[PDB]
């Protein structure tokens, strides 16, 4: 529902955690979706994800990533757009993405990729933003 | 819910719960999921269609003449007249490059006015996060 | 998936 050539995931690009994929995230594989029985609301949808890591490894188009609550993995970094060029250990980048596999391991399929290295501030809110999003959604 | 002032930006899916009459100002943390359109000069102007996204809802956009222009290095007259000349064209094509780049790349505060009766905002500004910004989202959480 | 910048992009669905 756009211009024909741009088809995109159901629901947005949920910000999250790897731990938060890794402990509440429920379905399997197209059917994704994250539990909220913690404060008693409902299930939120999970069909594309957003987070925020440091490059561990980068191998071809696919890549293990780190955010503060652990490791996360990302494949099929060769077909989206390349920016500034960022598949490189260190730098710490923002992946849009399909959830693929929750545990024990996230594994997400990549639609984007992007630099945030030139400005750190990036890493010291991403724990907080995710935090006061999940804080605005009833 | 929050209100729509509160630093260090809000939600569009906050918005949309609102249900605004009238044309809306707000701020928000996006990315560019994708173009929707080419680079536009009709009218003499820039323009650039997209959706982004916040993390809790999807928006069409357009951008003003002055964030696409600033992208650029180039006015629609500027480079009208570069294409007289060689030299100043590459410069352009480098220009042009440059911002493509810059979209692909573009995760920031966007100052977004938004319409409600035709889903579809402008996008008027865009802001790199700063200090200030990481101590009202602390302050915001009570931390 | 497609998206499009400075060209089209697809993605396995
Ligand atoms: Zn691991
Ligand atoms: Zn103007």
């Amino acid at each position: 529902g756009g211009p024909a050539g741009v088809r995109l995931p159901r629901s947005p690009p949920l910000k999250v955690l790897a731990e938060q994929l890794r402990r509440d995230a429920e379905g399997g594989p197209g059917a994704w979706r994250l539990s909220r029985a913690a404060a008693g609301r409902g299930p939120l949808d999970l069909a594309a994800v957003w987070m925020q890591g440091r490059v561990v490894m980068a191998d071809r188009g696919e890549a293990r990533l780190r955010d503060p609550s652990g490791d996360f993995s990302v494949r099929g970094l060769e077909r989206v757009p390349r920016g500034r060029p960022c598949l490189v250990p260190g730098k710490y980048v923002m992946v849009m993405g399909v959830v693929q596999a929750c545990s024990p391991e996230p594994c997400l399929q990549a639609v984007k990729m992007t630099d945030l290295s030139d400005n750190p501030i990036h890493e010291s809110m991403w724990e907080l933003e995710v935090e006061d999003l999940h804080r605005n959604i009833p | 819910a929050m209100d729509l002032y509160s630093p260090p930006f809000v939600y569009l899916s906050v918005l949309m719960a609102s249900k605004p009459k009238e044309v809306t100002t707000v701020k928000v943390k996006a990315f560019i999921v994708t173009l929707t359109g080419n680079l536009s000069s009709s009218g003499g102007i820039w323009s650039i269609t997209a959706k982004v996204s916040d993390g809790t809802a999807y928006l069409d956009v357009d951008f003003v003449d002055e964030i696409l222009t600033s992208l650029i290095g180039f006015s629609v007259p500027e480079m009208k007249q570069s294409k007289k000349d060689p030299l100043q064209y590459q410069k352009f094509l480098e220009g042009l490059q440059k911002c493509q780049r810059d979209l692909i790349d573009l995760c920031c505060l966007m100052t977004i006015s938004f319409n409600p009766s035709l889903s579809k905002a402008m996008v008027l500004a865009l802001q790199d996060v700063n200090m200030e910004h990481l101590e009202n989202l602390k302050k915001r959480l009570n931390k | 998936y497609s998206i499009l910048f400075d060209k089209y992009y697809s993605i396995p669905c």
